[PDB]
RNA sequence: UUCGAUGGUAGGAUAGAGGCCUACCAUGGUUUUAACGGGUAACGGGGAAUUAGGGUUCGAUUCCGGAGAGGGAGCCUGAGAAACGGCUACCACAUCCAAGGAAGGCAGCAGGCGCGCAAAUUACCCAAUCCCGACACGGGGAGGUAGUGACAAGAAAUAACAAUGCAGGGUCUUGUAAUUGGAAUGAGUACAAUGUAAAUACCUUAACGAGGAACAAUUGGAGGGCAAGUCUGGUGCCAGCAGCCGCGGUAAUUCCAGCUCCAAUAGCGUAUAUUAAAGUUGUUGCAGUUAAAAAGCUCGUAGUUGAACU
RNA sequence: AACCAGGACUUUUACCUUGAAAAAAUUAGAGUGUUCAAAGCAGGCAAGUUUUGCUC
């Protein structure tokens, strides 16, 4: 409702953001598979314990 | 193909039409594939019969072999079978040529122009020869 | 042709998708029974759903009622031709009682791992597909197949592929041309 | 609408036909004759899907057309000829004889009689009314006209035929201790005796009927077909006899069949 | 109270039609605001012809160019507003592209801080979104 | 209420009742229990969706009934038509034209243009259902059979069999395995037998038929609601997200790129209309002192409610 | 006369129960092994003669 803008402006980021590449990786089953997998290690192999956390996303 | 054997059900005859009527299933668990001129025969070996005036249609197989289910159809004075089965079944079995008729959409618009054109139609082109030639 | 062949919906998603206790509830069920995914679960639930309302319907009438005992009679006798009731206590009110693991235990999956043969209840999943496994004298691949009262003692392994025997070959073969 | 419908539809057929629902979108529609069109049984599907000596249309249309079955006496040559209640269908080449009446459940089904009672029809006069010439006629449900009948005759009386030399054989009377079977209704195909009858003037009539084993119910007059007297049925009754055994009933008979049998 | 008589069914029931008219819903749905007043006539989707570009200003405590898009609609020729989901596509669309339109979500209100939006764009020239911001497919020729 | 609105008498017309029409006679008929008028983004119903109960929304659509064949009007034949794949007249379209003229109606089956967010072959067959006819035989774009689609529904394939240092757990047992070998192999490729009017598909079935590109399963999210990041690089209240709160002014868990996980899975997401939420339409079952709302007070008609006893 | 029995007995209802009468498809639901299922209204005997049929 104002008339003010600059289009220039617009995408200024997309523009100057660098691109990276991408490392090539082995090809993993989906699916049931990928569902019986993560039920497989659900709750034997767990090196998140003690606290109770189960951090299934780890940050460092 | 070792062995192989008939069973009837339904049994039924019908004194109308000049036949005699069952459900067939044929049992094979030895890893064998059933024809239809075989199992006439068996049919035509049973019930003492010609073996030519045997009918067989359905013959459908269940799941990894063994029964089989279908209808059969025998006839006594083989001239029944001829007058009674229909044409398609008799094409089937070779009892009876295949008629060769021209495709149905081109019999609709043979009868279009036929009824369009009046009269026999010989006479009008020769009117319309004399008038164009 | 002139009427409508008539279909329905056997799955029904739960209204809260994300709740902790019931998600693990059904990953803990899937594993035991080695479902492929939640459908099975919404299939079984429904099924006991509807069988729960059928027999809440029923206790609301009275006794002796000419339609409850009927109706109730014909639920009971279903139930336990499909074994999924008990022999006994078959009084319409614990089929109520009745739970998931009911109706689960019956299933093609469970009987044959209990029967043996099977070593795994994945093993189960990739065997039905083989069409190893005969219920009587029909060779059934369909892992929900639900045993009948009579189908335990007629489980037998299918006569032809190697277990059976019968030139197996495929991969065999193979294997023995070099 | 816009003239006579001449189309009938699969599911928009009589219920009692018991046909499937899929493999096929068009009924019968049986033809105009002496039955109703919701109270009659088409050749046809007599005899193709309760006697299956025929399988197909073209099956049933050569039946016929041998000049083989005879209603009523008659040979008749149309496909769906409209056969109800109390008719006398005769496969002289088999030499059969089948009666058409209710079952159990009110349902169109198979019944043969010997061919000895089979020469014979039992007819519920509609109406008796002296006609020209000052001549009595009466007609009867099946849409048929008899002249000269015993002035005992009344509405709501049951008429023997002949079906080969016509006129009256015997006549039953509509009252009290008479055998009757219902034609209609929820009741249709049971066999009782007539106890008690009401009045209502203008509208319908109430009939109160007893079965053999000690059940009680009440019917229309419309739906009231006379068929005998007490204690002598004057035509075969089918398996049932006109009993209606409740599905617990079936069920527990059914059990009890089941098994070695 | 409400009457609580055996006979009190015309009582409640004119009471409860006079009264339902309160409930904006229940006006919305029975005045036809989403055919008549609403820029579409009940539909989903919509296309039109794009008319110019728009750096909305964001109000408080917001401040941002939303690179928005002024469309006249093909089937009436109104003037309307409308959204573009993906980063720095303002080059990419251009004016009369033949642009495709649905809704927001509040089923008429606007969006945030941005007001007088309702619309944004699900397809452009036909190529339609989400695959010209990853290169997955590109524009045609016009 | 004229040029028929209410009723009576008589007549005409209809197949028949009738203000259907005509001549006369009286002023009658409906209506706050809503007559009349207007909108309908209204064919009606069996029914469908949501589902404690009660309720709310939809029904263009496999069945039944009604109207229609661009719009009205008129009529012949015929038992039955105000028929339109019958005709006549007018209007709006479009049409060959020797400019004298003939003339036409796909809201029937395929197919075409345009409006469109939105919807398929100018295919095969009367074999099954039934219909028509002079008729055991003919015809039926009714109907059946097939072909293309992202979606309306139901069943499961993407695998599992071991060795493997270690985390271990406990000599029993899972894990990624820059690793391999043997196992169970199903889709496809292709002649058979069934299937079918003939074919497609389906069950059986000559045989060939996986080692990593194997024959790579994706859609949204990871601050909360609602599940999953103070992990790393780039911009820096800008670009932008953002359904709402809210984040973005160099330590950005919310911006865009890599990685991991989460919910679903041949499905995910988005928009709109509706339902539950909504005890925010309350009959069940709202609220009115201060949040929205007791009329300034009184009389009192329709309406509602109406002490006890036979 | 009335004493017994039989036909009608609501002055007129609302209300409740029950019955007759009344489309199918749909829904609930009975039975039945489309290999389960959405389905469908079919079906079943009998494993020693392969049964000129029987039974729901």
């Amino acid at each position: 409702g104002k008339v003010h803008g600059s289009l220039a402006r617009a995408g200024k980021v997309k523009s100057q953001t660098p691109k990276v590449e991408k490392q090539e990786k082995p090809k993993q089953p989906k699916g049931r598979a990928y569902k019986r997998l993560l039920y497989v290690r659900r709750f034997v192999n767990v090196t998140n314990m003690v606290g109770g956390k189960r951090r299934m996303n780890p940050s460092s | 193909s070792e062995a192989v054997t008939i069973r009837t059900r339904k049994f039924m005859t019908n004194r109308l039409l000049q036949r005699k009527q069952m459900v067939v299933d044929i049992l094979h668990p030895g890893k064998a594939n059933i024809s239809k001129n075989d199992l006439r025969e068996k049919l035509g070996q049973m019930y003492k019969t010609d073996a030519s005036a045997v009918q067989a249609f359905g013959l459908r197989t269940h799941y990894g072999g063994g029964r089989t289910t279908g209808f059969a159809l025998i006839y006594d004075d083989v001239e029944a079978m001829k007058k009674f089965e229909p044409h398609y079944r008799l094409v089937r079995v070779g009892h009876a040529e295949p008629i060769q008729k021209v495709a149905r959409q081109q019999r609709k618009q043979r009868k279009n122009r036929g009824k369009k054109v009046f009269g026999t139609g010989k006479r009008l082109a020769k009117r319309k020869s004399k008038q164009q030639d | 042709p002139s009427a409508p062949r008539k279909q329905s919906k056997t799955y029904k998603v739960p209204r809260r998708p994300f709740e902790s206790a019931r998600l693990d509830a059904e990953l803990k069920l899937a594993g035991e029974y080695g479902l492929r995914n939640k459908h099975e679960i919404w299939r079984v639930a429904l099924t006991l759903s509807k069988i729960r309302r059928a027999a809440r319907e029923l206790l609301t009438l009275d006794e002796k009622d000419p339609k409850r005992l009927f109706e109730g009679n014909a639920i009971i006798r279903r139930l336990v031709r499909l074994g999924i009731l008990d022999e006994s206590r078959m009084k319409l009110d614990y089929v109520l009682a009745l739970r998931i693991e009911d109706f689960l235990e019956r299933r093609l999956q469970t009987q044959v791992f209990k029967l043996g043969l099977a070593k795994s209840i994945h093993h189960a999943r990739v065997l039905i597909f083989q069409r190893h496994i005969r219920v009587g004298k029909q060779i059934v691949n369909v892992p929900s197949f639900v045993v009948r009262l009579d189908a335990q003692k007629h489980i037998d392994f299918a006569l032809s592929s190697p277990y059976g025997g019968g030139r197996p070959g495929r991969c065999k073969r193979k294997r023995l041309r070099s | 609408v816009r003239g006579p419908k001449k189309h009938l539809k699969r599911v928009a057929a009589p219920h009692h036909w018991l046909l499937d629902k899929l493999s096929g979108t068009y009924a019968p529609k049986p033809s105009p004759g002496p039955h109703k069109a919701r109270e009659c049984l088409p050749l046809i599907v007599f005899l193709r899907n309760r006697l299956k000596y025929a399988l197909n249309g073209r099956e049933v249309k050569a039946i016929l057309m041998q000049r083989l079955i005879k209603v009523d006496g008659k040979v008749r040559t149309d496909s769906t000829f409209p056969t109800g209640f109390m008719d006398v269908i005769s496969v002289d080449k088999t030499g059969e004889h089948f009666r058409l009446v209710y079952d159990i459940k009110g349902r169109f089904t198979v019944h043969r009689i010997t061919a000895e009672e089979a020469k014979y029809k039992l007819c519920k006069v509609k109406r008796v009314q002296l006609g020209a010439k000052g001549v009595p006629f009466l007609v009867t449900h099946d849409g048929r006209t008899i002249r000269y009948p015993d002035p005992l005759i009344k509405v709501n009386d049951t008429i023997k035929l002949n079906l080969e030399t016509n006129k009256i054989e015997s006549f039953i009377k509509f009252d009290t201790s008479a055998q009757v079977m219902v034609t209609g209704g929820r009741n249709m195909g049971r066999v009782g005796t007539i106890v008690h009858r009401e009045h209502h003037l203008g509208s319908f009539e109430i009939i109160h009927v007893k079965d053999a084993l000690d059940r009680e119910f009440a019917t229309r007059l419309s739906n009231v077909f006379v068929i005998g007297e007490t204690g002598k049925s004057w035509i075969s009754l089918p398996k049932g006899k006109g009993v209606k055994l409740s599905i617990t009933e079936e069920r527990d008979r059914r059990r009890a069949l089941k098994g070695l049998a | 109270g409400k009457p609580a008589g055996l006979n009190a069914a015309r009582k409640l029931r004119n009471h409860r039609r006079e009264e339902r008219w309160a409930d904006a819903h229940y006006k919305k749905r029975l005045l036809g605001t989403a055919y008549k007043s609403s820029p579409f006539g009940g539909s989903s989707h919509a296309k039109g012809i794009v008319v110019e570009k728009i750096g909305v200003e964001a109000k408080q405590p917001n401040s941002a160019i939303r690179k928005c898009v002024r469309v006249q609609l093909i089937k009436n020729g109104k003037k309307v507003t409308a959204f573009v989901p993906h980063d720095g596509c303002l080059n990419f669309v251009d004016e009369n592209d033949e642009v495709l339109l649905s809704g927001f979500g509040r089923k008429g209100k606007a969006k945030g801080d941005i007001p007088g939006v309702r619309f944004k764009v699900v397809k452009v020239a036909g190529v339609g979104l989400s695959a010209l911001f990853h290169e997955k497919k590109e524009k045609p020729r016009a």
